[PDB]
């Protein structure tokens, strides 16, 4: 079933892609995306950082979050955030469900393990781009 | 004196003998046996290592069973290379949702204490490795790898691994 | 006869049990006949998987018992059942996933057929549902324990936290507002009046009335509906577990310390008369009770405070309707987007459990680590995983309980002559 | 006829009290004092455990 | 391909838009597909459009207007609009009075987190390549 | 991989259709039926005509009169004679029935399209296996 | 000393011992056969089915009386053709007054159940029988025959 998941994984990262908004402030950009450590008191600007890559546009015009599916967030990191520190990004971030527990009705609460796992493969599979590959992030930065 | 009574690494009452006879080293690297359940002593008394660059590895598979996530694995092992191949050892980690042959591509290393001696290494140390699988559909293997640029040689010795999922017990006179 | 001459017969029995925190489980299950007086005294021990550091917080252990008519379950296939006596259709199963534990959430071991009796699943089902959930919860229709979690089957289904600010809201649909009619230029006084009225009624009838018994007490009058199928209370109990800390004595420890909890606990149940066959449950469920390394008094956390929050003006809080607060309105680190509705002046009705900020990020410690997150629901019923942090082998589960259960029962059954 | 104890001697209620009054562990007759009703106040007043 | 579960809202789509126009103004349809944001008041007319969608691809087949499968819902979500707004336009159908995620009987209601993992499903492995003069 | 009762009972249907080679479907109906075109708004007609035929088979053949079939025997069907572009219309078309429990414990329970279609998918991908699309019953 | 429906069908079916039913090496073809059932060769059809379950219950002393839904599945399980499973259930749905089966007894066997049940019994499913076979029992206890 992983080229399902990975399927959705490198779909999503095509949504991503067509930010239409991003809260962060030029730091807090330089703190998602930088080389720069996550000591364990960052873990909360870490969780505001990647949640604001999630359900972004929702807030910014003022829908509602829903919950988003694991491979989903495994884009966002993938794509965001840097490698040294996704597992801090993936310990932080677990919990959501895989879609086909959310369509099959079934309790998967997605613990650590698996969303660096995951992460981690879709990161590898998605030259889509690096964000290396995008300055025009910086354009939906904020305000 | 008193008697230690514990140990880096338990071994399995029952040894098997390598049915191979020759590996060939690889980035792929062979599983020199069909994996056993949770415990097993492997032994080899000539085994031709063909010159490749890799390493060659011994398997155990995790079992699953009890509920808890790090689980205590140990291997201890001793083998002789009939030439110094400059190789380092280490356990891995990878998991698979099928009988392995070879190591995939995602796998986990971590650092042994064992002593090096030229063509000579002895080891008895254990590690933490989370032994519940990663990816729903596994199986989660653990096994002791050797790796490096190898010339053709050969190799003699045992490689036990054993995944504390339960104590062994012995007789302390003194109870 | 009415029969009063019936003997007692030894149903007592140990049951070495254990679970999980945060769901309910069953602990033993005593079918019983119709006439029966059923008598029980249980007497064990609770206890908490050796934890990581010292003694902290304890916790309550409610352990309840119910009775649960087959009538309630099998409807009319039972009562036709026992009019047609020895020719009736033997009463349906319900199946469960194949593996040995599975039926935990039962008290049983999974039968090797993958099948259990339609009673024993329909009550966990039917008593969570009206004792358990809070009333806003949907009901849990399931079919067979097949379309159960690992989770939700292995160890019994979770349950709420405990009664406080952001876990037990006023019911997410409590109206801030009834709009009436009205034509443009006049309003119709009569009108008002009847549109108070229908308040009146639904407001009461929402809070203070729900069942089809209750109508009816209403009008002064008593029916004996069972259909409801509620079943009964018989006994619930209620204690905090704890107890020593074992303190280490070799060179690299002496600080240290562990934590073994104890409690002994006694739980009895007095001769109750069976009306019907019927099965009785007894559960037990765990709960440590919520505190946050993150939660804020509100007054503090809202920001500028204005009349309406300090005056605690009885006026004003008393006629106005809820308020929408957002858990960021009560937690560091909250989702605004999150709300809830509250009655006013819940800020002077309650308050909180502050942690120090010390221990915030130190990892044997009971308490909840950041704020939920997920709809009212999932924010109220308990994640039996965040306690993993503070044990040191789940091996067992985060209780053990050896218990044994004094339980007589009066029936007349014959004698083993014949 | 008929009997409920406490909320949250023995049980409580008054007149249901009096007729707990009653029983001897040993009359094997149905006795009054069972039949019953339980109250924990969270439910009546309040909705769920 | 395990998108075995989507095939025919897909089917129905290609020989609409081919074939035929559903029941969209001018604009209409530029709201729907195109870049736009959408805003808060952009509601109504968010689930005017994606219904008027649905009950089309749905007619087109043979199926039925209330029992209103999730998996057309997806479908039309996932081809009509634009990736700038496939999370808030599952928000705005949860719950649309046409669809019922059955399962085991309960006919619940439909949560918007499944309408998102759906839609993010179909657009696993397919051609979307949807703008339009 | 577990799969328990009403999934083995799906997998047994399967194997009776394997054996049941007689169908009430002329060569092109055959097609319809297996087609990889959808079936669309006119089309229905014979679509109910040709499931139908697929599910009461040697009933049709020979004409004895007809039988509600049980909801796992009906995916089994449709797992095996439709095209997945076509699975969700071939359970429409296969509505009210009832799985073999409600049969026999007497609970009417009628299934609908979305019960239908998710069960079929389930068989579906059980059968990968013994799904073997082999025409070997392509007559009369 | 106890040998039950299910284990005396596979039994007789093992080594087909048509004489143990009442069935000649003829009828076993049929029932047993990859030939479709046509209405002319119906009321065979009837015969032989029947004959299987009185048959084995015979065989296994339930004295007679009629059978139970149940049993006639297994028979068209272990018996018949996957061909005609749907024409057999057909052939058995309904009271069809017997040889000298006890009156008053025959309740109309709807035709699903007889095929829920085969099928059942047809997959890895045989308590639908185990379960069956102890209520008969005990009905048969409470009657007098034990």
């Amino acid at each position: 079933e992983q080229s399902v998941r990975f399927q959705t994984a490198l779909a999503s990262i095509k949504l991503i892609q067509a930010s239409a908004v991003l809260d962060l402030t030029e730091d807090d950009f330089d703190f998602l995306t930088s080389n720069k450590v996550w000591i364990a008191t960052d873990r909360s600007r870490a969780r505001r950082c990647v949640e604001a890559c999630v359900y972004g546009t929702l807030d910014f015009v003022g829908y509602p979050r829903f919950p988003a599916p694991v491979e989903f967030i495994a884009a966002v990191i993938a794509y965001y955030v840097h490698p040294v520190n996704i597992q801090t990004a993936c310990l932080i971030m677990e919990g959501a469900e895989f879609t086909e527990n959310i369509i099959n009705g079934v309790e998967r609460p997605v613990k650590a393990a698996e969303l660096f796992a995951f992460t981690l493969r879709v990161r590898a599979g998605n030259t889509d781009v690096l964000t290396d590959a995008e300055e025009n992030v910086r354009q939906k930065l904020r305000a | 004196m008193f008697q230690t009574f514990i140990s880096r690494h338990n071994s399995n009452f029952f040894s098997d003998k390598l049915v191979l006879t020759s590996v060939t080293p690889a980035s792929s690297a062979p599983v020199l046996q069909t994996p056993k359940a949770t415990s097993s002593t492997l032994y080899f008394d000539s085994l031709t290592v063909n010159a490749g660059n890799g390493g060659f590895l011994h398997c155990i598979q995790m079992d699953t069973s009890v509920n808890a996530a790090n689980q205590v694995v140990s291997v201890g092992a001793d083998i002789a290379f009939d030439a110094d191949p400059k190789f380092f050892a280490c356990l891995v980690r990878f998991e698979s949702s099928s009988v392995p042959t070879t190591l995939p591509t995602a796998y986990d290393v971590y650092p042994l204490n064992g002593r090096h001696d030229g063509g000579y290494y002895t080891v008895k140390d254990c590690v933490t490795i989370d032994v519940l699988p990663r990816t729903p559909g596994n199986n989660v293997y653990v096994g002791f790898m050797v790796w490096s640029n190898f010339t053709a040689t050969k190799c003699r010795g045992l490689v036990s691994l054993n995944q504390v999922i339960k104590e062994i017990i012995c007789l302390q006179p003194l109870k | 006869q009415t029969g009063a001459e019936r003997m007692p017969h030894d149903l007592s029995h140990l049951g070495f049990l254990a679970g999980q925190i945060g769901r309910l489980i069953t602990i033993s299950t005593t079918p019983v006949i119709a006439g029966d007086s059923f008598e029980m005294d249980a007497v064990g021990a609770l206890r908490l998987s050796p934890l990581r550091r010292g003694l902290a917080i304890d916790s309550t252990v409610d352990i309840f018992t119910f009775y649960v008519p087959h009538r309630h379950v099998y409807g009319e296939q039972w009562i036709k059942f026992m009019k047609d006596g020895v020719n009736a259709t033997p009463l349906p199963t319900v199946n469960t996933t194949g593996y040995i534990d599975h039926a935990a959430f039962l008290g049983t071991i999974n039968p090797d057929t993958n099948k259990i009796p339609k009673h024993l699943f329909q009550g966990y089902l039917n008593i969570y549902n009206n004792y358990f959930k809070a009333p806003w919860m949907p009901d849990r229709t399931e079919a067979n324990p097949n379309e159960l979690n690992q989770d939700d089957a292995r160890y019994g289904f979770r349950c709420c936290h405990l009664k406080n600010i952001w876990t037990a809201p006023l019911p997410p649909e409590t109206e801030l507002s009834r709009q009436m009619t009205t034509s443009t230029t006049s309003i119709d006084i009569m009108g008002l009046q009847a549109a108070y009225a229908n308040l009146h009624t639904d407001q009461e009838r929402d809070y203070f009335m729900q069942r089809y018994r209750d109508v009816i007490s209403s009008f002064g009058g008593k029916t004996s509906y069972d259909a409801d199928n509620r079943p009964l209370l018989v006994m619930r109990s209620n204690l905090w577990a704890s107890g020593y800390d074992v303190d280490g004595t070799d060179q690299t420890s002496l600080g240290q310390f562990s934590g073994r909890v104890q409690q002994t606990y006694k739980h009895s149940v007095p001769r109750f008369f069976v009306p019907e066959h019927g099965t009785m449950f007894t559960l037990a469920l765990v709960r440590f009770p919520p505190t946050a390394t993150k939660e804020i008094q509100y007054l503090n956390a809202k920001g500028a405070l204005t009349y309406t929050d300090i005056a605690g003006d009885p006026v004003l809080y008393g006629n106005l309707p809820p308020r929408e607060i957002s858990m960021k309105d009560v937690f560091r680190s909250g989702d605004s987007s999150k709300k809830f509705k509250i009655a006013e002046g819940q800020w002077y009705r309650y308050a909180p459990s502050y942690v120090s900020p010390a221990y915030h990020l130190l990892e044997g410690f009971p308490f909840i680590q950041e704020p939920p997150s997920g709809d009212l629901q999932e924010r109220v019923l308990i994640r039996h995983h965040d306690y993993d942090q503070c044990f040191q082998s789940v091996q067992l589960l985060q209780w053990n309980s050896q218990v044994k259960f004094n339980v007589t029962v009066y029936r007349n059954l014959p004698t083993t002559r014949d | 006829m008929e009997q409920l104890t406490k909320n949250q001697g023995a049980t409580c209620d008054d007149k249901s009290a009096q007729i707990y009054a009653r029983f001897d562990k040993n009359d094997w007759r149905i006795q009054p004092a069972e039949f019953y009703r339980f109250h924990d106040a969270e439910v009546n007043t309040f909705g769920y455990f």
